[PDB]
RNA sequence: AGCUCUCUUUGCCUUUUGGCUUAGAUCAAGUGUAGUA
RNA sequence: AAAAAAAAAAAA
């Protein structure tokens, strides 16, 4: 929740997204919905990638 | 499973769970031949606080014809009427309320001098009865008989054919018809039937039903002998080449007769390309068939409204003006 | 939506267009450095130097010949009320007169656009305020009216309509280029930017006060003031509740 | 060029003999019908040039070509009066309406401010306005529905709102005294109570019966107005209030083997057990001596069908609902 | 879906529009293509 | 040996990318359905 | 010991 909500202070500001900050958005949104699979997701990527 | 709601007022096909008598009756149809098995998808305390049976039909559907059929058999005190099971009781006020603004009733809750009479026996849903009804006085008719015989249609006329997308909509614009999507049922209906020669390869060429669409035909057949029975004469100027009136005024005619009629289901579409009541509340959506899914218009109506997983689709999208709206519901609409 | 450079342009301008127009009193003020004042055209508004954004805001303001009609509804709605209102102050008959459109924006000179008929001499007191108390009836009698209507837009540092209607009166009677018929008569004066009213002028036993109800009126229910209203409204997009 | 747009829509539509043939799908002919979402939709005129014309609808002109008349001018139409002819009781009276000093935007933003509504009598599709109303507690008491007329309609016909339909249920009382069934049990003519209506949950997902699904979390908490900065300079919302930061801080006050993945049914189901049981309906006695009694168009009579439902159901044994009287 | 795996397609798509504009132009290269952004063609390449 | 025909090879450039700057600067997108006949 | 046009609104 933490890092979802600094990741939203900058790109949360309503309009004028490029592709990358509208990507963020949903990427943070998606995270928020289901939050288990995220966190797998993010300690797959901190042993593997 | 379809279900009516009765404060808003449109339908809704959503995923019920199954009831135990119909899961029932799906394991008991795999065992026929030679003993099989069963594999429902759920856990045994799932198949535990499921319903015993479905949720009645005269519950979840709109009570507007049942109350027509009612009163046309005489039985007018429907509140007290033997039901095997009685709907809910706002339901059927909404279906009183729908009655009401199609004419057919007055105030004293009666099937009328026979304007309600007409609506009461004709196997239309009665919205475009009433239009049909007030249809004469406006004169177009066999025209809108033809779109009854159209509307009153389950499946299909178009055979969907995946393999072809612009083709498709190329055969889709071969009778297209910018003032609405009713005419171009008309058109194809004009096509089949005068210059077709009732020809069902024709009809084979052209991405099309056959069978569906001859019965439509034998419908506008029923209908106009309904008709007949009504004591109007019958005005067939389609077989004669009397064109001499101007076109543009009979589309105008005819889509001023609909939303005489469809004045309930009246919508507005917004600029993020969605549709909108008038009230202004539910998003509705154009449906992926008629003929204005990516056409621009202001004020629409449509034959049924459904909704689907998530999205609420209109059918039959048809377009109007809102001072025809003020003007032929003057007590069911009122501007600010 | 795709726009392009001078459309998003002005769309980017138009909130400084609005805070103009709210601010044009003082933005507009009479009382500046230098700047060479320039009467816009078919309007009474004088422009002090050149600021386009205060100038197009009240373009859109007075579309379409408003100040003329201004002008003349007020001279119409006057011309009714004194129609409802000939026998308490025995006025014979009543005509409003028209040979110029070019009154209502003319601060050189003017003219007189009602006239009021006396079947007797009128013992009309000396040239006093609408709202003056201590009337001085005097010895000179008269047997013919006039009423003038002058429309201002003001400012900040020039807005008391009392000093503009009567020193347009002591200025408008001596000189000569005015055409005023009678030697008795009344100018009402109207500021349109402070939506005041007042008048200069001789009155005959009776006018007064049907003046002063005629002006109310004529204040809260003009229609042509009812579009300047409107207009002034949408263009600062600020609603009542 | 008119010719080629003309007999190309006459061939790719000419079966159009109802409405208006679409234009062509060429790309040389455009679609003008066709709606291309708003991040492709560009600005344009009456005359279909990319320009605006108002001063507070973005434009660099205003009025008239920067001016404030109009290409036919202004002429300040005549009042004469008398006491012969006087104004007030003239018959063709000219009224002086806020219209003549109006101009077409000025009709057309007031004919946009007009919008439509439905009555109060009828109830359109989608209006959901009442919950406020009702779950307010006390406040909601007060405010009833406001007769729709449907339910006046079947108000004046013998129905109270409360209660179901059907025929009327012959059951004595409940008294709160419990459940004492020593009552006389004299059993008045009861009303039929109202059956709840029924409200899907909307199923979009393949997520299987009984399934809860993973939990979702929650963002980590969150003379009126001003004149605009501009609808392209709000950027992001970068002001919300200068006199002190951040958002609004809410405060507390305290401080055989079966398949792979599915297990056997410990009991068998009872429904399709009774299909091949005997069931619990004992067949007839059915005695030697009874014997078979019985020895071994529609739409022509609906033509003459005359009977109206007046007299269509003076046969059948109904009583009509009471009319005018 | 902007992303996803890459076809054979859209691989002959891109060779083609680097053949055609280069390697300092990837934004006329993705719009070529519909479902890969600029960065993602620069990567695949 | 020379002259002509066809072909090959060599030479051939036969029209064989007018400049500059912050690679001048930027640049996702409508929708898309169908218990029951 | 007391300071007030242009870009920029486009070739029968």
């Amino acid at each position: 929740i933490l890092a979802l909500e600094r990741l939203r202070e900058a790109y949360s500001t309503k309009g004028r997204l490029n592709q990358s900050q509208r990507e963020e958005l949903a990427l943070i949104e998606q995270a928020y919905d289901s939050p288990g699979t995220t966190l797998e997701r993010i300690k797959r990527f901190l042993l593997t990638q | 499973l379809r279900a009516y709601n009765p404060k808003t007022g449109i339908e809704s096909l959503t995923a019920t769970p199954v009831s135990k008598a119909s899961a029932a009756q799906r394991a008991g149809r795999a065992g026929r031949t030679k003993p099989g098995k069963c594999f429902r998808l759920y856990t045994e305390e799932a198949y535990q606080s499921l319903p015993d049976a479905t949720v009645p039909e005269i519950q979840r559907s709109n009570l507007a014809p049942i109350i027509l059929q009612l009163k046309a058999l005489g039985i007018d005190n429907v509140l007290r009427f033997d039901y095997f099971t009685p709907p809910p009781a706002e339901q059927m006020t909404r279906a009183l309320e729908l009655l009401y603004s199609l004419g057919a009733l007055d105030d004293y809750a009666k099937l009328t001098r026979p304007l309600g009479l007409r609506m009461a026996e004709l196997a239309v849903e009665p919205m475009m009865a009433k239009t049909l009804l007030s249809a004469q006085s406006f004169g177009c008719l066999s025209e809108i008989l033809t779109i009854a015989a159209m509307t009153s249609l389950d499946g299909t006329l178009w055979i969907q054919h995946e393999g072809d997308k612009k083709k498709t909509e190329s055969v889709k614009r071969k009778f297209a018809a910018e003032e609405g999507d009713h005419l171009t049922l008309l058109n194809v209906y004009q096509a089949f039937v005068t210059k077709g020669r009732k020809e069902a390869h024709w009809c084979h060429e052209n991405m099309l039903n056959y069978k569906a669409m001859i019965r439509a035909v034998s419908i506008r057949a029923q209908l106009k002998r309904f008709l007949e029975r009504f004591g109007i004469d019958v005005e067939e100027s389609l077989s004669s080449p009397s064109v001499s009136q101007q076109p543009a005024n009979k589309a105008e005619k005819i889509q001023r007769c609909l939303t005489i009629g469809y004045f309930a289901h009246a919508a507005k579409m917004q600029p993020d390309g969605t549709f909108r009541n008038v009230s202004g509340t539910t998003v509705l959506h154009a449906h992926p068939s008629s003929i204005m899914f990516n056409r621009k218009a202001d004020w629409v109506i449509f034959h049924e409204v459904l909704e689907t997983k998530d999205k609420t689709f209109i059918r039959d999208i048809t377009r109007i003006k809102k001072e025809w709206l003020l003007e032929y519901a003057p007590d069911f609409y009122k501007t600010t | 939506k795709k726009l392009t450079n001078a459309q998003r342009s002005g769309l980017n301008q138009i909130p400084n267009r609005r805070f103009t127009l709210w601010w044009s009193p003082t933005i507009n003020r009479a009382n500046v450095y230098v700047g060479f004042q320039v009467q816009l055209d078919l309007t009474g508004i004088f422009l002090h130097g050149k600021i386009p954004t205060l100038k197009i805001s009240l373009i859109q303001i007075f579309r379409a010949h408003l100040w003329q009609k201004i002008h003349e509804s007020v001279v119409m709605d006057l011309c009714q009320v004194f129609d409802q209102e000939l026998e308490a102050l025995s006025i014979e008959s009543v005509q409003k007169e028209t040979i110029h459109p070019r009154k209502s924006y003319k601060m050189n000179s003017s003219c007189a656009d009602i006239q009021l008929f006396a079947s007797h001499k009128w013992n009309v007191t000396r040239p006093s305020l609408l709202f003056d108390t201590k009337d001085v009836i005097e010895a000179t009698t008269t047997n013919k009216f006039w009423i003038d209507v002058q429309l201002r837009y003001g400012d900040y540092d020039s807005h008391d309509i009392e000093r503009y209607v009567r020193a347009k009166y002591l200025d408008y009677t001596t000189d000569s280029m005015s055409l005023y018929p009678s030697p008795t008569g009344l100018m009402i004066g109207i500021d349109l930017a402070y939506n005041l009213y007042s008048a200069y002028g001789q009155y005959f036993p009776g006018l007064k006060t049907l003046i002063q109800q005629a002006m109310a009126k004529i204040m809260k229910a003009n229609p042509a003031l009812y579009v300047l209203r409107e207009r002034i409204r949408k263009g600062l997009q600020l609603y009542a509740s | 060029r008119a010719a080629y747009e003309a007999d190309l829509t006459a061939q790719q539509s000419p079966y159009v003999f109802f409405g208006t043939p679409l234009p062509p799908l060429d790309p040389d002919v455009r679609d003008d019908g066709s709606y291309v979402p708003i991040w492709k939709q560009e600005a344009r005129d009456e005359r279909g040039r990319k320009r605006f014309h108002g001063a507070f609808t973005g434009g660099w002109s205003a009025g008239y070509f920067n001016t404030v008349g109009s290409k036919e001018g202004w002429t300040p139409s005549s009042f004469v009066s008398s006491r012969t002819k006087r104004w007030k009781d003239d018959p063709n009276k000219v009224e002086q309406r806020p219209e003549d000093f109006m101009d077409e935007e000025d009709l057309a933003d007031l004919e946009e401010s007009r919008k439509l509504q439905t009555r109060e009598a009828f109830s359109g599709l989608g209006s959901t306005a009442d919950d406020a109303v009702r779950a307010s507690g006390l406040m909601g008491l007060f405010r009833v529905e406001g007769e729709t007329m449907g339910v006046k309609l079947l108000k004046k016909m013998g129905w109270k709102e409360g209660q179901g339909i059907g025929p009327k249920v012959r059951r004595k009382a409940r008294l709160g005294l419990g459940s004492d069934a020593n009552i006389t049990e004299e059993t008045h003519l009861f009303a039929p109570d109202n059956v709840p209506m029924i409200s899907f949950v909307r199923k979009t997902d393949h997520k299987g019966l009984g399934y809860a699904g993973e939990t979702g979390l929650t963002p980590l908490s969150k003379p009126r107005g001003s004149i605009g900065v501009g609808i392209l300079n709000d950027t992001g919302s970068d002001d919300e209030d200068p006199y002190e930061l951040g958002p609004k801080i809410s405060y507390n006050r305290v401080i055989r083997l079966p398949l792979d993945g599915f297990v056997f049914g410990k009991e068998p189901d009872p429904l399709i057990s009774e299909i091949i049981a005997e069931g619990k309906y004992p067949p007839p006695r059915i005695p030697p001596g009874w014997v078979s009694s019985k020895k071994p168009s529609t739409a022509e009579a609906a033509k003459s069908s005359t009977l109206d439902p007046r007299a269509r159901a003076a046969i059948l044994g109904e009583k009509q609902l009471p009319g005018k009287s | 879906v902007k992303g996803g795996v890459w076809t054979n397609i859209e691989d002959e798509i891109l060779k083609a529009a680097v053949s055609k504009y280069g390697l300092n132009q990837w934004a006329r290269v993705s719009s070529l293509l519909a479902r890969k952004t600029p960065k993602q063609c620069k990567a695949r390449w």
